[PDB]
């Protein structure tokens, strides 16, 4: 039930499902964007995971354990998103991150644009670390869209 | 109650002689206390 890879988060009432987001699961760990649980347990199969650490300001949550995802991009290199968009198999996209410049520094970001429930999905180094996760972002003046390659902190 | 559930999607793998694509845009954005980016304008 905490199988490492790539996952899809789902919802369902009395109908069909909707993808709302994807994670990470890492080490017994599952990894999304706050955004896409607002924190509620998750269900895996029979399973449930319980939210364990997050943050409203980051946009992250981890699942049964505290975040594990510790790679950083090196601000230089092409990268790949991981896109898991709803309806629609995993594939990888490269990239030259652009920068959002912030008061408290430099954070990369990728001008990459997929459907909300897309949210989550891992932004990858050559090693196929995971150094960050797709998702929150900005809209710049012609409606196109920048996502923050977003880390947690491992501690 | 709504069903908040996971199911696998893929091995994560980086592939080799990628489709790169996008451009790298410099942009000054604030961060709030909700976790919200913003163009500084
Ligand atoms: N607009 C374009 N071109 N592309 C986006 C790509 C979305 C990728 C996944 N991320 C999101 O869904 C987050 C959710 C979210 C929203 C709010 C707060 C948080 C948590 N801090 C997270 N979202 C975003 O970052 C952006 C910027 C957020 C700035 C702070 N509030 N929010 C949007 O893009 C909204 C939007 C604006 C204009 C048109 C559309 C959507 C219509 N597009 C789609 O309906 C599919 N595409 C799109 O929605």
């Amino acid at each position: 039930e905490t199988t490492d890879g790539v996952y899809r988060v789902m919802t369902r009432r009395l109908l069909g499902s909707t993808q709302v987001g994807v994670g990470v699961m890492q080490e017994g760990v599952f990894h999304t964007m706050w955004h896409v649980t607002k924190g509620a347990a998750l269900r895996s199969g029979e399973g449930r995971l319980d939210p364990y650490w997050g943050d409203v300001k980051q946009d992250l949550v981890s699942y049964c354990g505290p975040w594990k995802l510790d790679a950083a991009w090196d601000g230089l290199s092409e990268v790949q998103l991981l896109a898991v968009p709803p309806g629609e198999r995993a594939k990888n996209i490269q990239t030259l991150p652009g920068i959002f410049k912030t008061k408290d520094g430099d954070i990369g970001a990728v001008a990459l644009d997929y459907p909300a429930g897309t949210s989550g999905s891992p932004i990858l180094d050559k090693c196929g670390r995971v150094i960050g996760l797709y998702g929150n972002g900005v809209v710049i003046k012609n409606g196109s869209y920048v996502s923050a390659i977003t880390q947690g902190k491992r501690e | 109650s709504v069903d908040m559930y996971i199911e696998r999607a893929g091995d994560i793998t980086w592939e080799k002689d990628a489709e790169v694509t996008g451009n790298s845009p410099r942009l000054d954005v604030a961060l709030d206390e909700s976790g919200d980016f913003s163009l500084v304008e």
